[PDB]
């Protein structure tokens, strides 16, 4: 049938259902059949907010690239601003975590000063914060204790 | 060597100087038009060159009659012309029958003139395209014309600059049927497709065709509208 | 005469590339476009075979290609790049890089050796000229 | 491109009317210079004035023209084709007067002129006619109005504007003033105009260099100023 | 005209030094019709710079006669404003504006050292307003350096007094004629922001140092004795190899002066080097070089 | 095997001579600035 929308919807799901298995290629492939079948028709903003945020945390996972994970992140999360705040705020929470392990701590800290994140601002904002400057000394402890402060931070993802 | 006089033909296809025209039209201010299921909307950006100009002066979406609006692209000048043309044919007609023009009826007037100018002669074509609406007889009507002279019948289109991303995003979003505000709600959209720089009150025209008569828009409608989301 | 010179050009290149099985995995990189005046015969597969497409630095593009280039700079920290990512117009790669450049130097020329935000925005301004003539016809 | 679409009115690959083009450049060809700006409740008028020789009569050399009782013009460009596109204006001002039964609104002689304008650029044989026009006038209910022409047929009203050689940099002056808050009373309005001038020319002008023109409320009349006057405006705007 | 002029001044300086109030607008109208009159532009600049004196004439009794500069502001308006008429292209009349200013400085130097800080800071201010279109002739905007370290010596150098001078005299930048004397005051500007205290805005400023060059080795030596301010400048902030550099650097003079012990710590600096000067192979060439010399032996601590 | 001999140079020396001498220097300026000179 036509109506592309469901059909856009169905593959995300399959897309993330993929991955959850650990089916990589599929999951990439779902992907990107979805987003085709998306571009074709028309898109509200909360399906193309959640199809960018699947195709950065798949980019991520493939770890091949960072910089296209991040902006994927970046642009879904601007897209689920004051719409998906439970969205949002797990977005920001990628955000701090590619910044993170792209080996560049520092700029975390602007991240988290930046005005649309201040409304967002709360407990995790601080764990991947001091994850960050643990990180940033270079510390294997400092590291270890920012873990077991936060077992919500470690809890989402491995 | 050919295509410098509007008399000769080509040595195959056809005559080139309409279609330089025609390029001129698509360099030209965006446009769209939306035949809404009991109305017509059409906008236009208007954009000065600088804060000096003022706004409120000279408009682009003018009323041809009580019940037929009017928006162009490409060159202004000749807008005007034909603007006043079609007033005038307008109230002939409606003192030979005592009968409001049918719009159908007005477009082939203003395209016979319109190709008038095509004719032999140093006279060069019009550099304009037009977009008329109308709602006589109970049904909403949105007439395409041009320089060759022709006229379509569009259900939703968009003319001008980058009109080609305007029409994909029409086929996209407008199905068949919308209200009149929808409808203004996906010609704005549109607009915004292509529109560069933050659009404000001031920035876009806006006008309506209904069954109370073509209206264009006053700044606090447009604000309005503009706010609200789209 | 003088005029299908370039067309024996032309076509010499087009023996050349398909002619014979003289393969040796030579691959060739065209990037002269808009093609309306390529000849077909110049495009078919067998010959130039994958076409790809550039369009302008879209949103979410035009934030890759800002923190790339500013990767390397003063970086005032002042400055919210997501101003102009976020901006609407359109703005290609090359603008964006002229506008970096002329950032710097409009630091630089007060002797300020970080440049800071306004020296960013009086860049931008500069840089969006548009026509910059018109005629206020043509619309 | 340009080298067969450069002769007459006729269309060019990506339309391009190229004779329309070169009438402003023949505007520019004058040399000369003019600046109008639009207050609270007045207009005015400014172009500067050059009599290179002695030998003439310094009230004859003018650009300033009174095309109706309330309607100033100030002219730029060719001198012959100004003068005839004014005695146009006069001419149709005096119809509408007569037909209709009351003066002539500024904006709709504006547009009568560029729709002369533009029959003109549209068949062939007749020159485009390149002199630009900018009128003021008192509109009821409307306050002041400045208005610009030009031969391509194209018109528009204005807050502020510029015409000659200098248009730009007076333009891109006018509007970093006007972005700025000000209450513009006739004499800061005449204070505005004389100093952008001045500031474009870089010139600190002496009385007899320049001619003014001012329409207000109070007296909608086009009143043509005088020496002594525009001294004594001039000297207190440096105070 | 020159002969008008000269008998209008050399005989209503006496008609005047009575009149206090009233007498100012008594020459504003003959100097501005003098000003008005073009004839001969150059014997008209030397009428009104007579005229100009006069008003410096009127401005030193305004301080002395009556409450010290408190209409010396109007003068200056006066003499800012009554010229528009006559400056044609920006020329003529600001020449002569610029000739009084010299007695102007003249005189304001005398006020600033004599009196408080008050009225001498409200004069200097208006003389800088003057002058902020005018270019640094010889001392244009070294009379801005001068009035801004009379305030950081007052009120001993603040933060804010450091930014004042540092901002004022980086205005100066390449449009003093006087090159000799403009590195003389950028050393006064490099001496304000290592007093700063920072080493790092300390270093921003050492960039326009190092751009300076040849400041050594200058004719009459005085660049020299500089070259040394600008050499003994160096501090912690170089490096400790390149203290070594701009001791020796400095060593040069103390030979000449055959100083019984500053020479010998010029010897000392430059020796001293070594044991802050990590081992490398150019450490070993440059201590091999400074081996050897008779004078460094002369001390226990070169045998040590 | 003259400084000025056009008379009014101060267009000349201003924008020219800061643009022509400025990146003729110092390199460690822009550099750090991270700015290919002009």
């Amino acid at each position: 049938m036509d109506d592309k929308a469901l059909l856009v919807e169905v593959q995300l799901l399959e897309s993330k259902t993929y991955h959850a298995l650990s089916n990589l290629p599929k999951a990439r492939a779902a992907l990107t059949s979805a987003r085709t079948t998306a571009n074709a028709i028309y898109c509200p903003p909360k399906l193309q907010a959640t199809l960018d945020m699947q195709s950065g945390i798949i980019h991520a996972a493939e770890e091949k690239d960072w910089k296209t994970a991040y902006s994927y992140f970046y642009e879904a999360f601007e897209g689920y601003d004051s719409i998906d705040s439970p969205k949002a705020i797990t977005s920001l929470k990628y955000m701090l975590l590619c910044k993170i392990m792209l080996n560049t701590p520092e700029d975390v800290q602007a991240l988290v000063s930046g005005k649309l994140a201040l409304r967002y601002a709360g407990r995790q904002t601080e764990a991947l914060k001091c994850v960050a400057q643990a990180s940033k000394n270079r510390s294997l402890a400092d590291f270890e204790k920012a873990l077991t402060d936060y077992r919500a931070e470690l809890r989402d993802d491995p | 060597g050919y295509s410098f006089s509007l008399t000769t033909f080509s040595p195959s296809g056809k005559l080139v100087q309409i279609e330089y025209a025609l390029a001129a039209v698509a360099g030209g201010a965006p446009s769209v038009g939306i035949k809404a299921a009991n109305g017509v909307v059409l906008a236009t950006e208007k954009k000065q060159k600088s804060i000096l100009y003022d706004e409120r002066s000279v408009h682009k979406v003018e009323p041809i009659t009580k019940h037929i609006g009017l928006v162009y692209s490409g060159m202004g000048p000749d807008y005007r012309v034909l603007v006043h043309r079609a007033r005038k044919l307008a109230q002939q007609y409606y003192l030979v029958y005592q009968e409001p023009i049918p719009t159908a009826q007005l477009v082939q007037r203003v395209a016979s003139v319109m190709q008038e100018y095509t004719q032999s002669g140093g006279v060069r074509p019009f550099g304009v395209s037009l977009l008329i609406c109308g709602w006589n007889e109970g049904r909403p009507y949105l007439f395409q014309s041009d320089p060759s002279g022709a006229y379509f019948a569009w259900k939703a289109t968009a003319m001008g600059k980058n009109y080609v991303n305007g029409k994909t995003f029409l086929e996209k979003r407008y199905n068949e049927d919308l209200e009149l505000e929808d409808a203004i709600h996906t010609a704005i959209l549109t607009l915004k497709e292509s529109f560069e720089g933050q659009m404000t009150e001031d920035n876009i025209e806006v006008g309506i065709c209904n069954e109370a008569g073509f209206r264009r828009l006053t700044p606090t409608e447009v604000k309005d509208y503009l706010a609200a989301i789209a | 005469g003088a005029d299908r010179e370039v067309q024996r050009i032309l076509l010499e290149l087009l023996n050349q590339m398909d002619g014979f099985d003289q393969n040796v995995n030579v691959k060739v990189i065209m990037a002269t476009n808009r093609a309306d005046t390529l000849d077909p015969a110049l495009l078919r597969p067998g010959r130039l075979d994958r076409k790809i497409e550039f369009p302008l630095p879209d949103r979410r593009q035009k934030r890759l290609i800002f923190s790339t280039i500013t990767s390397k700079m003063n970086l005032s920290e002042e400055v919210d790049l997501e101003d102009y990512v976020a901006r609407p117009d359109k703005i290609s790669g090359a603008d964006i890089n002229s506008i970096c450049q002329e950032s710097g130097m409009l630091a630089v020329r007060e002797n300020r050796y970080i440049v800071l935000a306004k020296d960013f925005e009086k860049a931008y301004k500069t840089v969006i000229k548009k026509d910059e003539q018109e005629h206020e016809f043509y619309k | 491109s340009a080298g067969f679409d450069r002769h007459i009115t006729i269309f060019s690959p990506e339309g391009r009317l190229y004779q329309v083009e070169y009438a402003f450049k023949a505007i520019n060809q004058g040399g000369l210079t003019s600046v109008a700006v639009r207050g609270k409740d007045c207009a005015v008028i400014v172009t500067q004035k050059k009599v290179p020789d002695k030998l003439l009569d310094s009230s004859t050399v003018t650009h300033l023209f009174k095309i109706t009782e309330n309607i100033g013009c100030v002219m730029t460009g060719m001198t012959a084709d100004s003068r005839s596109q004014v005695q146009r204006a006069r001419y149709e001002a005096a119809n509408w007067k007569y037909k209709y039964g009351y003066e002539i609104p500024v904006d709709m002689l504006c547009k009568r002129i560029a729709d002369i304008s533009q029959v003109y650029t549209q068949n062939a044989e007749m020159r485009p006619l390149g002199c630009c026009m900018i009128l003021i006038g008192i509109d009821e209910e409307q306050g002041p109005q400045v208005y610009k022409c030009d031969p391509a047929g194209y018109y528009c009203g204005f807050k502020a504007t510029a015409a000659g050689v200098k248009q730009t940099e007076s333009t891109s002056f006018l509007e970093k003033k006007v972005k700025k808050k000000f209450d513009w009373t006739f004499e800061q309005t005449v204070e505005t105009a004389i100093t952008c001038l001045s500031t474009v020319l870089s010139i600190d002008f002496k009385p007899s260099e320049i001619e003014v023109g001012v329409v207000t409320v109070e007296n909608p009349k086009f009143r043509i100023l005088t020496e002594a006057e525009i001294d004594a405006h001039l000297v207190a705007l440096a105070e | 005209m020159a002969d008008g002029g000269s008998e209008r001044a050399d005989g209503r300086i006496v008609k005047m030094e009575v009149d206090y109030s009233a007498t100012v607008d008594q020459r504003l109208p003959e100097c501005a019709k003098l000003a008005k009159e073009g004839r001969l532009q150059e014997v008209i600049e030397t009428l009104l710079s007579l005229e100009k004196q006069t008003r410096t004439a009127s401005d030193m009794v305004s301080t002395s006669r009556i409450l010290v500069a408190v209409v010396k502001m109007c003068y200056e308006a006066k003499e800012w404003d009554l010229l528009n008429e006559n400056i044609m292209l920006l020329s003529k009349r600001r020449s002569q504006l610029k000739q009084a200013v010299a007695k102007m400085v003249q005189q304001c130097c005398t006020y600033v050292e004599e009196i408080t800080d008050l009225p001498i800071k409200l004069r200097l201010i208006d003389t800088l307003r003057m002058v902020t279109e005018g270019k640094i002739y010889v001392e244009i905007e070294r009379a801005r350096l001068t009035k801004t370290l009379a305030t950081i010596k007052e009120q001993n150098g603040d933060v804010k007094e450091a930014a004042s001078i540092l901002q004022e005299l980086q205005v100066e930048t390449y449009g003093s004629m006087e090159k000799k004397e403009r590195v003389e005051f950028i050393l006064e500007q490099m001496r304000l922001c290592l007093a700063v205290k920072d080493y790092i805005r300390t270093q921003i400023i050492s960039k326009k140092i190092n751009t300076k060059f040849f400041q050594e080795e200058n004719t009459e030596k005085l660049k020299l004795k500089y070259y040394n301010l600008m050499i003994q400048l160096d501090q912690h902030e170089g490096s400790y190899l390149s203290i070594c550099k701009h001791y020796r650097a400095i060593y040069d003079t103390p030979c000449i002066q055959a100083e019984s012990e500053k020479w010998q710590q010029a010897l000392k600096s430059v020796v001293l080097y070594v044991i802050l000067a990590p081992f490398d192979n150019e450490q070993s060439d440059l201590v091999h070089r400074i081996s050897g010399d008779k004078k460094l032996e002369e001390i226990p601590k070169y045998k040590d | 095997r003259s400084y000025s001999e056009i008379g009014g140079l101060s267009e000349q020396i201003r924008e020219l001579r800061e643009v022509i001498e400025l990146p003729l220097t110092n390199p460690e300026l822009f550099q750090r600035v991270g700015i290919i000179p002009p």
